[PDB]
RNA sequence: GUGGGAGAGGGUGGUGGAAUUCCCGGAGUAGCGGUGAAAUGCGCAGAUACCGGGAGGAACGCCGAUGGCGAAGGCAGCCACCUGGUCCACCCGUGACGCUGAGGCGCGAAAGCGUGGGGAGCAAACCGGAUUAGAUACCCGGGUAGUCCACGCCCUAAACGAUGCGCGCUAGGUCUCUGGGUCUCCUGGGGGCCGAAGCUAACGCGUUAAGCGCGCCGCCUGGGGAGUACGGCCGCAAGGC
C-alpha cells in the first residue's frame, strides 16, 4: 500500500539469531522477518538456514510493497550473517550496495563477565 | 614558571664576583626561589603529591649546601641566611 | 604495496588543518594506519596521531566510517 | 606572553549582518583579554567529516595571537558563549616539524 | 650555569566523538532474548530490529608497541594553566659540599569505613530459572552495597625483576627508544634478546650481574602449632605493625 520500490535492508546477525528489516530510503521500515518469525524456535534460529529463510520472507514481503532496488546494511557477527546476504542477492531484489555498520564502542562501557 | 629574565636577576645579585654561576651562595639563592615557586603552587593543588616529592629533594639539597657553608666560613652563612630570611 | 611517506612530498607533520594530506593516512574507515602502512618513523607516528586527533575535533577528519564491501 | 593559534567554527548560515556582528564580537573579546593579533586566515565554507550541530558544513576562522598565558582558558570560555559559535580550539603555537624532507 | 630535548609524570579547569541504558516522536508486526539444550524474564499498555531528537553517567577504539614516564603504587581522547623528574652538548662556575640510612615524616592498587553527593553499564549479598544423586557453584534472567566525584580515615598484596641502594671493574654481537656528532657508522642515557671470562645445587645470571670488589641499611636460622595467644602502639570499625 506504499509503493516504495527502493530502500534499505538491515541485517542484524547475532550468534543466537539473525533478523532482517526492510525500510525506505529515509530509514522507516516496511516489513521484516527473523528466525523466529519462520517456524524455528530454539537455537535453530541462529543457523544459516534460518538466516536464509528469514532474508527471503522479508524479501517477498517487500515485493508486496513493490521493492526492486535494495541497499544492504549489516550489523553483528554470527552464523548466517553471510548466508543472509547471499540469499538477498538471488531474492530477485537487485542489491545496490552492501555496507558493514557493526557498532564498535571506543571502550566506554563495561561488558558482562561473559565478554571479558 | 621561571624565565631566564628572572633567573639572571638572581645570579647577578648573589654572585661573589662577576661571572660566578656556581658559588654556594648562588645555588642556595637559586634553590630558594624554586622553593617559593613550588610552596605557593602547593598551597593550592594540595593533592599534587608527585610534585611534592621534588620539593623534598630541593630542601634536602638546600640544607646540604647550608650545612656546608656553616663548616667552612660561618660569616658568609649568616650574611646569606639573613639576606634570604631562613631558619 | 607502496607506503604513504614514500609517495608524498615535503609536508608539515604538525599541521592539523591540511586535510588533503591527512586523508591519506586514514584507512577506508576513519582509523589511523599502523606504522607498517604509513612508512613513518617512531617519533613521526606519535606526532601524526596527535595532529590527526586534532583535525577530528575540528570536524575535518572523521572519527569512524562505513565499510562498503563484504 | 606566549604565542597561540585560535580555531573558530560557527554556523555557516549567517548573512552579512550576523557574520560581521559575530566576528566583531570576537574582536571585542580578544581586545578585553589583551590578544595582539599577528595574522589571520579565513577559510569559510568547508565540508565537515561528520555532522556538527545537525549541520554538514562549517565556517572556519584562524587567528594567530600573542597574549598572556594565564587568561587563555577564560578567553576560551568567553568565545563559546555565542550560540552561533560551535567549535573553539586554542592550541599553543609550535614549529613546523617536517617529514620526508 | 648556559643552551637544547623526549614523555599515558602529577594537579586544576575545560572539552570531543563512538557505544550502552532510559525518555519523546516517526514508522512497523509476533516475538525478542538466552543456552550444550533450555526455562525464569520481557512482549498487544505494541517489545526486539530501523530512522530522527533528547538526557545522564562511566570509560577512552584505531594510533598502540616486545613502546614511553615515574621512587614505588601506578599513569592512555583532546585543549589550556600550574608543575615534578630526567637525559644530552659546551668544559664556564663552586671546590669533597659525597654514599647509605636505625627512628621520624610523607606517599602508598584494589577492597573496606565515615559524611554528602552521584548512579548508565557492570555487579558481593540476595531473588529467581536451569544443571545435578544433591547445587549453599561454574551457565541464564534480575538486582543492593559498591565501583565514579568531593573531604577525611584505613597502611594490607604474587606491593614481583619473588633480585635493597650507590660506585668502580670485567669480550662482544644484535633489536630498539631518545639525544649529539666529522650521520656505512661513532658516541652517551634507557628498554629487550643471544652470549666471553667467571658465579650457581641445577634451572639459569652474564656492562640493566645472580661476576670481581668495597661501603651502609633491612632480614634469615627445621615443619606443623602460627602471623595464632598475651602485651603494646595505631584504628570509628574491619583490622594492621
Ligand atoms: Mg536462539
Ligand atoms: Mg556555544
Ligand atoms: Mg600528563
Ligand atoms: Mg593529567
Ligand atoms: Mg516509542
Ligand atoms: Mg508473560
Ligand atoms: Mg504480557
Ligand atoms: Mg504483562
Ligand atoms: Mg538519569
Ligand atoms: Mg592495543
Ligand atoms: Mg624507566
Ligand atoms: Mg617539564
Ligand atoms: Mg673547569
Ligand atoms: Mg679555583
Ligand atoms: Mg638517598
Ligand atoms: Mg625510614
Ligand atoms: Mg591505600
Ligand atoms: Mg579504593
Ligand atoms: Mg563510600
Ligand atoms: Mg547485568
Ligand atoms: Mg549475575
Ligand atoms: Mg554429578
Ligand atoms: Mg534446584
Ligand atoms: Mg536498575
Ligand atoms: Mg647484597
Ligand atoms: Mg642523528
Ligand atoms: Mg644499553
Ligand atoms: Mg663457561
Ligand atoms: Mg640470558
Ligand atoms: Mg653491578
Ligand atoms: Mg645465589
Ligand atoms: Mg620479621
Ligand atoms: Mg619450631
Ligand atoms: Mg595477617
Ligand atoms: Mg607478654
Ligand atoms: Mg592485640
Ligand atoms: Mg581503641
Ligand atoms: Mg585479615
Amino acid at each position: 500500500k506504499r509503493q516504495v520500490a527502493s530502500g534499505r535492508a538491515y541485517i542484524h546477525a547475532s550468534y543466537n539469531n539473525t533478523i532482517v528489516t526492510i525500510t525506505d530510503p529515509d530509514g522507516n521500515p516496511i516489513t521484516w522477518s527473523s528466525g523466529g518469525v519462520i517456524g524455528y524456535k530454539g537455537s535453530r534460529k541462529g543457523t544459516p538456514y534460518a538466516a536464509q529463510l528469514a532474508a527471503l520472507d522479508a524479501a517477498k514481503k517487500a515485493m508486496a510493497y513493490g521493492m526492486q532496488s535494495v541497499d544492504v546494511i549489516v550489523r553483528g557477527t554470527g552464523a548466517g550473517r553471510e548466508q543472509a546476504i547471499r540469499a538477498l542477492q538471488a531474492s530477485g531484489l537487485q542489491v545496490k550496495s552492501i555496507v558493514d555498520d557493526t557498532p564498535v564502542p571506543h571502550n566506554g562501557c563495561r561488558p558482562k563477565k561473559k565478554f571479558r | 614558571p621561571i624565565t631566564k629574565e628572572e633567573k639572571q636577576k638572581v645570579i647577578q645579585e648573589f654572585a661573589r664576583f662577576p661571572g660566578d654561576t656556581g658559588s654556594t651562595e648562588v645555588q642556595v639563592a637559586l634553590l630558594t626561589l624554586r622553593i617559593n615557586r613550588l610552596s605557593e603552587h602547593l598551597k593550592v593543588h594540595k593533592k599534587d603529591h608527585h610534585s611534592h616529592r621534588g620539593l623534598l629533594m630541593m630542601v634536602g639539597q638546600r640544607r646540604r649546601l647550608l650545612r656546608y657553608l656553616q663548616r667552612e666560613d660561618p660569616e658568609r652563612y649568616r650574611a646569606l641566611i639573613e639576606k634570604l630570611g631562613i631558619r | 604495496k607502496a607506503k604513504v611517506k614514500a609517495t608524498l612530498g615535503e609536508f608539515d607533520l604538525r599541521d592539523y588543518r591540511n586535510v588533503e594530506v591527512l586523508k591519506r593516512f586514514l584507512s577506508e574507515t576513519g582509523k589511523i594506519l599502523p606504522r607498517r602502512r604509513t612508512g613513518l618513523s617512531a617519533k613521526e607516528q606519535r606526532i601524526l596521531a596527535k595532529t590527526i586527533k586534532r583535525a577530528r575535533i575540528l570536524g575535518l577528519l572523521p572519527f569512524t566510517e562505513k565499510l562498503v564491501r563484504k | 606572553m606566549r604565542r597561540y593559534e585560535v580555531n573558530i567554527v560557527l554556523n555557516p548560515n549567517l548573512d552579512q549582518s550576523q557574520l560581521a556582528l559575530e566576528k566583531e564580537i570576537i574582536q571585542r573579546a580578544l581586545e578585553n583579554y589583551g590578544a595582539r593579533v599577528e595574522k589571520v586566515e579565513e577559510l569559510g565554507l568547508r565540508r565537515l567529516a561528520y555532522p556538527i550541530a545537525k549541520d554538514p558544513q562549517g565556517y572556519f576562522l584562524w587567528y594567530q595571537v600573542e597574549m598572556p598565558e594565564d587568561r587563555v582558558n577564560d578567553l576560551a570560555r568567553e568565545l563559546r558563549i555565542r550560540d552561533n559559535v560551535r567549535r573553539v580550539m586554542v592550541v599553543k603555537s609550535q614549529e613546523p616539524f617536517l617529514a620526508n624532507a
